[PDB]
């Protein structure tokens, strides 16, 4: 059963700086089916990047995602204030599919 | 390109809920969808997922034998009905279109507050 | 002494709903009864009220004709049946014992959320209109910026100016286009999720609220406004 | 090229209404018409939309359910069936016609003033809560006004804690009495229209909204709210 | 002790309406009973009242033949009929309670708004003539200017002179063409939205007031005037 | 078009239409009837954007109840003031007076204190 | 309202060739024009399309990469610049204005023929 | 290369003209015969004497304002806000020899 | 009741200024006056005191050893000489009449500006980073202006010790540094990458430009 | 690319003060030098230039005879000497390399504060008048308020008429005392902190601007008038 372990769990910045993400698994992630989703107070999740580096259609292009194995990134490269919230990541390749337990940046 | 979302609400523990979902601007018929919750405070925590007749169903264990997903595909419903629920059954639930290598959860239903007290 | 609050849930606009609020610890047949709700992120506001038979049962403004206070006294529980739903129906209802000069609401239920609501998890597209207001004077320059939280399909965003007491007045459609009979010193720009209205110079006939509006979709929305001062 | 609205007024809640917007200048037959309604010192809001009758009519969830737009394009007439009226409806509404790519709402109606209330010319007792925030550390004390717009009789005033997720505890009734299981280091006093509520040392459980509530009428209300960072 | 209103709306004049007031809290049926009214800007305005089976009911002067004032005290309800609605009668209307000695007014309803309107603007060619008043002696030259707010089109534009208790003379029309019999020394020019009316040497029988006119649409419009003196 | 000649009534006339203050600061309006204004029936009423007039004042003189001490009004005949001694926030609004000492009520053009 | 067309005439393959569009009577800047052609004896062709600024301006297939549709909006008047023509290309040319919903092509200019040949 | 610190609470205020304005002071220490003061300062000036001794409200200062306390918890209070009174308030504690003041206490 | 106030203004450090403070309307002779001071954007804060003579004068550290006040009774005027003047002197000047139990500081001066006084700064982020050994730790520093040759160098400090060079020139590792350091970036954003964090890696990390003539260096980030 | 400044302080009025400002990394003696000052929370002010042997030193207005820059290129060092100080005078002061076309003010001094000032400021009695205009007809009530900040002993108030290009005129003394001469229409009265000037029923001469003024102690204070038109 794959774990995905998110760090670090809380990011302090300000507007303008980059927010560099990490999440790594227990096991390689087959495929690199790996996901993120940016979820505000109240609101549903929202697909930033599936496919480890595969940005949504939508999805501003300062959000970007890198990695492969069990070692994988989101990087959003200038922070705007809609950007400050809670980012999950997600394997899916296989049955059990599992999430991270989130990074909120504020 | 929507899931619409209702049921929910607040129950006693060992009580019964059925929560829905309804799907438009895509063939549900083909589409694998799944159930996701979010306790309050916490992470996104996975539920349960159906697809095509003949596929199979899977649950997470902290819900085997209590909840039971279905589809009406004439209706374009998704179903979740749960079981013996207990205080950490307390959580937001979601509907989701799973995509896999061509989206992943692109699809989110708005969500439904399940709160389980006595 | 307790109060136990059920129902609630995800319901559709003009849809039904029935709370309920079984009490135990005290002599729930001759209390004064009370439902509380609260909108997300509001504060407390009334809702219904019940007492003694030979006394009126009360109303808020926004629910009365559409929702029903009522108690079963041998089973002492509350109810609340609540029809005709609407989205500003949204918040957490809670049940509440009245004690007047003896506790004020001294007892409450746990609270239940109802949302009304029939769309999806995908959000419509907001307009953020800045800034909110502009003190300038006449002949001076008014740049006002409307900033749209998804792309705007076609540029399909217009532009209105409202005067008090009066309907809005088309400016700027199309992100672009100035209507027939407006002033060449209106002028719209942008593209995408990025729209400015420029009034090149003001002139005392300009001062007024403006409004971004995004037809690009089957959900219209506008932007909330800028004031010109 | 016109839209001559009528209709309108005051109403009861519950109550119905039917607005109608007469058209001429234009093939109002082609034309897709909509309804738009501003709220007092508020911004526009769309509300229906009906087209050719090979197309769906489209409602906001605020009036899906209770709300029925229909046109008779005999008379080039426009309608809006209100029932189940709430204060929530309370608006100005507009008629206006729908040009998209080709004008947005390139012509509208006057407008005419619906307000649903049950009320008469005085106004509910108004609570204003001052500061709106207060951030403090443990061990400090705390100081919470509540201003009534009128004086509250028999000092029918209590102050409730809430904390995130949960409902509203009280603390304080009759302006001064504190509740059972409350600690001393809570205490309120004033009275007629000047209330206080004093934390006396910030313990770090403390940090939550406060509410005022006057019970002196039949017609509850609450403060705003002042919350402890 | 409260007056609860109803009714109102937005009406094309001629048209009917009817307004309600339902009372609670006194004895009506003892009561005297008033309707006033308040025009928007304007200040507050008597218009009907009514009292015991004995008494005179009045009306002001502008709404005689017109408003009906009534009362059905088995319902404890005050009504006023309007008929014969005009603009002048857009107001918002109040019901009071007259306690004369003893309170004047000292209850009121909310007040409903009453809008008597045909069309929505507004968007006629609005001319405006400069200067209102000219002091001149004769023999000097008067010039006179008169600006539209849109392009006139065609120049259709005329200028007229009128005198003390006369009917209005064509002088000038098509901007520049002088009528037949009119003096030379009265020219005009301009074309667009910038129009001037030119008397040369002024005689004494030139002293008078005069319009500028355009005719190039379906709405006309006048200028306000211009007073040689 | 004319249901009668006139117009006979009694003229109120406000003073001034507009007064600019601060809060604290006393605020002195005047109302002078063109006739005499028998029993000294003259009311004085506040006004707040989108509500409903508010008796202040009646028989010249006498508060109506509810209303701070720092209303007062004054005068008889023909001249009659309304004084709010020290001004609150809450205070600031249009003011009419109101005079019905016959069968022909009329009111005052108000005075915006803002 | 009307639409004052001009240009056109003989040239050899390979040529160039601009036509104009005088517009009157209506708010040019904000129309929807287009160029419609017919070859002799055949039947409407649509060409090209521009609107206002943020649309997109469209050709045919037929004319991708060869033709440019401007407008100048201060002279009121719609341009077709005609670059690499062929024996193909030979045609009525006609602009027109697009109401869309409230009357298609309304509206269109006297055409100009345009021959191609060697 | 080389006392009794004060405490203000809250670091900020904000509030309109006529509402309650309630300030801290909280000494490490006790301030022996109550001698604390508060100043009030609007920018680009001199600091301005307000209350001395804890409760002793100095001349000219209107009524509004009031002190309270003793030992190490000092209160001031003013009590209905005018929009002059929008400053940066000190508490000062004036018992020792080395006399020291609170940090201040914006009120917006 | 004044005090008149004359003096200040802006001088080089190590440099001298001397403060006068002139009384009328009360018996100066007798009274108590000290000065306070008040740095830009800071609280007030006491500096000196003289009283009657008698006369032992108090000084706050911050000043004892640079700074003299005195007072000629014969003038109603009172003194604060300055010298050896530093950057962190630089705040206005009060004088006042303490009038302790009667009054406190009830009397001020208008107090004068005195600035001691005369580039790139360096913004790290996050201030702080909580992981685990194995953990990625990704470092950013971001300059005001553009770093000149890519002269940008890392340190890494453990608490009680001397800072030890990781990466300088941007992307040059320095001898002994273990290749799961690495640096990036040009112009104003640099980046310092710990691939996977031991226990002995959680210290504090500065950049550090060394272009120009005044060099400086970020204000540091805590990994814990 | 450096410039060092140095200099300033506290003054008195009509003292004098020198500024220096020592350059460094560029060609001083070829560069033209300016000086630009900033009065406390106000914007940027030109003051004095100077450049090459052969080129005019300039001056603004205001300080034009009263300040002279000079410039010693032997030590790269820019100097203004300023006489007959005043507190308008009072600003930070910026020495600034002028390149024009090359950067204009491309380099700043650090700026240094000047402070004009005898050692206010103060015990001043602030006398505050309202409104600062009255709009009134002839025959009506003007009533002139005069709020003290810290009470007037002995109500030592006078109030002056003063009409344009005319000296002041004294109405009233010692709060009540109408002078000789005076009609008895004006009448003042108060005490403490809080006086009235009352003119009973206004004729066409009275209007103009009124003036209170306390001399209870050596600092005599106006009010800044009010104006009854």
């Amino acid at each position: 059963d794959i774990v995905l372990t998110q760090s670090p769990a809380t990011l302090s910045l300000s507007p303008g700086e980059r927010a560099t993400l990490s999440c790594r698994a227990s096991q390689s992630v087959s495929s690199n089916y790996l996901a993120w989703y940016q979820q505000k107070p109240g609101q549903a999740p929202r697909l930033l990047i599936y496919d480890s580096s595969s940005r949504a259609t939508g999805v501003p292009a300062r959000f970007s995602g890198s990695g492969s194995g069990t070692d994988f990134t989101l990087t959003i490269s200038s922070l705007e204030p809609e950007d400050f919230a809670v980012y999950y990541c997600h394997q899916y390749s296989d049955i059990s599919p599992t999430f991270g337990q989130g990074t909120k940046v504020e | 390109v929507q899931l619409v979302e209702s049921g929910g609400g607040l129950v006693q523990p060992g009580g019964s809920l059925r929560l829905s979902c309804a799907a438009s601007g895509f063939t549900f018929r083909n589409s694998a969808m799944h159930w996701v919750r979010q306790a309050p405070g916490k992470g996104l925590e996975w539920v349960s997922s159906i697809w095509y007749s003949g596929s199979n169903t899977y649950y997470a264990d902290s819900v085997k034998g209590r909840f039971t997903i279905s589809r009406d595909n004439s209706k374009n419903t998704l179903y979740l009905q749960m079981n013996s629920l207990t205080a950490e059954d307390t959580a937001v639930y979601y509907c989701a279109r799973f995509a896999g290598g061509w989206g992943a959860y692109d699809v989110w239903g708005q969500g439904t507050l399940v709160t389980v007290s006595s | 002494v307790q109060l136990v609050e059920s129902g609630g849930g995800l319901v559709q606009p003009g849809g039904s709903l029935r709370l309920s609020c079984a009490a135990s610890g005290f002599t729930f047949r001759n209390s004064a009864m009370h439902w509380v709700r609260q909108a997300p992120g509001k504060g407390l506001e009334w809702v219904s009220s019940i007492w003694y038979s030979g006394s009126n049962t009360y109303y808020a403004d926004s629910v009365k004709g559409r929702f029903t206070i009522s108690r079963d006294n041998s089973k002492n529980t509350l109810y609340l049946q609540m029809n005709s739903l609407t989205a500003e129906d949204t918040a957490v209802y809670y049940c509440a014992r009245f004690a007047g000069g003896w506790g004020a609401y001294d007892v409450w239920g746990q609270g239940t959320l109802v949302t009304v609501s029939s769309g999806g998890g995908g959000s419509d597209i907001v307009l953020t209109q800045s800034p909110a207001t502009l003190s300038l004077s006449p002949g001076e320059r008014a740049t006002l910026s409307c900033r749209a939280s998804q792309s705007v399909s076609s540029n399909y965003l217009a532009w209105y100016q409202q005067k008090p007491g009066q309907a809005p007045r088309l400016l700027i459609y199309d992100s672009s286009s100035r209507a027939t009979g407006v002033p060449a010193r209106f002028s719209g720009s942008g593209s995408g999720t990025d729209f400015t209205l420029t009034i090149s110079s003001l002139e005392p006939e300009d001062f007024a609220v403006y409004y971004c509006h995004q037809y690009s979709d089957i959900s219209p929305t506008f932007g909330q406004g800028t004031k010109v001062e």
